RNA sequence: GGAACUUUACCAGAUCCGGACAGGAUGAGGAUUGACAGAUUGAGUGUUCUUUCUCGAUUCCCUGAAUGGUGGUGCAUGGCCG
């Protein structure tokens, strides 16, 4: 099911902004786990694939693929869109950008 | 009709805003809601009566709004082409669970 | 060729209001559970 | 006239599940043992309804199914089952001689050369 | 009930249809030895990097 | 006293021999009793695949081999001393494992 | 390429969208999602229906697009192989 509940999308976006990249195995059946402020959260890989497909078509992420695994990276406009979506501070920066 | 325009916008973050009759009533009956905002021109007496009564039973607050269209525009139920006057989805009730 | 008639596109029976049907109105209770 | 393992139809119907499991051959008994905790197919109660809806003197209406690995029990005798062979449903009458066999042994998928 | 039916046979995860090459997701000519799980063509392409060499 | 065993395994013969020799020298500098090094049997991993993609032509095969070398050294030294002996820049591709024997 | 299912590319059926995105229509007075029971059905499969719920702006409709495909062409090619 590609019906993405809104909290799952918010968690995926928050992890995407914090850790500038997201890696997900390309399997229709499977679960993707990420860490947000400790603990974990799990969203089906099909929903992550759907969200990243939407983001890629909107020219907000760069995509790479190798050995059944995706690698999505937020670019500058994708970073700005993430900052506007989660209403983070203008000083909010991904880990790969923080010195 | 001024400060609620900031309260609802702040509560939009972290999904604290709840909109629609059914969802607002579902909050009011099963608690977990801090307050609800009702616009008087709801066109249904039963609408406003039940919305007020559900808060009254749970002792929840209630703020009246003079314009349904303005409240709907506040919570973001508007279709853009920045054509915010193109179409505004009617929103007679707004309930807040998380203030921000 | 289709021997069976086509299954129609599914529409959801939408009734207006529908949140005041549960509450009998004061001393307001819920019709069921 | 017809007997299965020496038992006529009426004592066969009187037999319980465990006794019938002990009275049936090895593959069918294994099938019953492995399907013990699994919910039975709805085809059984559809056949029961069809049997109870017919008046005495004529045949119950046929029930169509895709299932082939169902062991024929004595209560299934007399029901009409149309078994799917791949592109059509073939109506067969369950006789007493069919007890202990699978449904799929009576709907020939292929045609002989 | 379609969400339960969807890929219910792939839920079981048995047979040739539950295992794919870890490089190309193809389900043909898999090498299970040493739990490589690489198809023979991809293995010929990647054997030198994996550490194997053509001797004898 | 107590015996400590280092198990040195690698797929590069030169690297495994270099690491084993360096450990031997370091242990000899520490004046500790040494058992070994023992050159354990070399294992060969064999994958024999058809050379062709698809299935056309003479059925010719590729024989890919991967050889694994293992060495073991026993040190009659405390755990701290063994940890000191193994603290050096190890060649890449060499796995050194430390085990206490009974 | 020792195929029970899968694999599978074939046959008879039934599902899902895995049609991103963009521009319009509807839309918190609810776009939609998912279902109890009866029946439709091979299916105690909400597939669709009756009658009731449940979610919530994620989705649906409609146009251009897009995507996937063991679709074609190995007499358009790469790589590999004979
Ligand atoms: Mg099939
Ligand atoms: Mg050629
Ligand atoms: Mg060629």
């Amino acid at each position: 099911s590609t019906y993405v509940p809104k909290p799952s999308r918010d968690n995926v976006y928050r992890f995407f902004f914090t850790e500038g990249v997201i890696a997900c195995k390309k399997d229709r059946m499977g679960t993707w786990t990420g860490t947000l402020g400790g603990n974990t959260f799990t969203v089906p890989c099909i929903q992550v694939m759907q969200l990243m497909r939407s983001l890629k078509s909107r020219n907000l992420i760069k995509e790479q693929y190798a050995w059944r695994h995706y690698y999505w990276t937020l670019n500058d406009e994708g970073i700005a869109y993430m900052r506007s979506y989660l209403h983070l501070a203008p000083s909010a920066m991904p880990n790969t950008q923080k010195p | 009709e001024d400060a609620v325009r900031i309260v609802i916008q702040k509560s939009l973050e972290a999904n604290g805003l709840v909109r629609g009759l059914s969802e607002v009533a579902r909050t009011l009956d099963c608690k977990t809601a801090h307050m609800c905002i009702l616009a008087d021109d709801c066109e249904d007496e039963e609408y406003k009566k039940l919305v007020t009564a559900l808060a009254k039973q749970g002792n929840i607050d209630l703020i009246n709004v003079e314009e349904r269209e303005k409240l709907a525009q506040w919570a973001g139920l508007v279709r853009r082409d920045a054509g915010e006057v193109t179409k505004t989805l009617k929103c007679s009730s707004v309930a807040i669970r998380d203030f921000g | 060729i289709f021997t069976k008639p086509k299954k129609p596109t599914h529409r959801h029976k939408l009734e207006k209001m529908r949140a005041l049907k549960y509450f009998k109105v004061y001393k307001v209770e819920r019709t069921r559970q | 006239k017809f007997t299965y393992r020496g038992l006529e139809i009426d004592p066969l119907l009187a037999l319980s599940e465990e006794e019938f499991k002990a009275l049936v051959h090895a593959r069918a008994r294994r099938n019953m043992n492995r399907h013990a905790d699994r919910r039975p197919p709805v085809l059984l109660k559809r056949l029961r309804e069809a049997k109870k809806h017919v008046k005495v003197g004529e045949k119950p209406k046929a029930v169509k199914t895709h299932l082939r690995d169902v062991v024929i029990t004595p209560e299934m005798v007399g029901s009409v089952v149309a078994i799917y062979n791949g592109h059509q449903f073939n109506a067969v009458e369950i006789k007493g001689e069919m007890i202990g066999h699978y449904l799929g042994e009576f709907s020939m998928s292929y045609r002989p050369v | 009930g379609h969400l339960d039916q969807w890929r219910s046979r792939q839920k079981i995860g048995m047979g040739k249809g539950a295992r794919c090459c870890v490089i190309c997701s193809n389900q043909k000519a898999l090498i299970r030895k040493y739990e490589l799980n690489v198809c023979r063509q991809c293995f010929r392409e990647n054997a030198e990097h994996i550490g194997f060499t053509k001797l004898r | 006293g107590q015996t400590v065993r280092l198990t040195i395994t690698s797929r590069n013969a030169k690297a495994v021999e270099s690491v084993t020799s360096q450990l031997l020298t370091r242990a000899r500098d520490e004046k500790v009793t040494i058992h070994g090094p023992v050159r354990l049997p070399t294992r060969t991993l064999k994958i024999t695949t058809r050379k062709t993609p698809c299935g056309n032509g003479t059925n010719t095969w590729d024989t890919f081999e991967l050889k694994i070398y293992k060495r073991i050294i026993d040190l009659h030294a405390p755990t701290e001393q063994v940890k000191k002996i193994t603290s050096f820049t190890m060649e890449s591709g060499v796995d050194v494992s430390i085990t206490i024997l009974d």
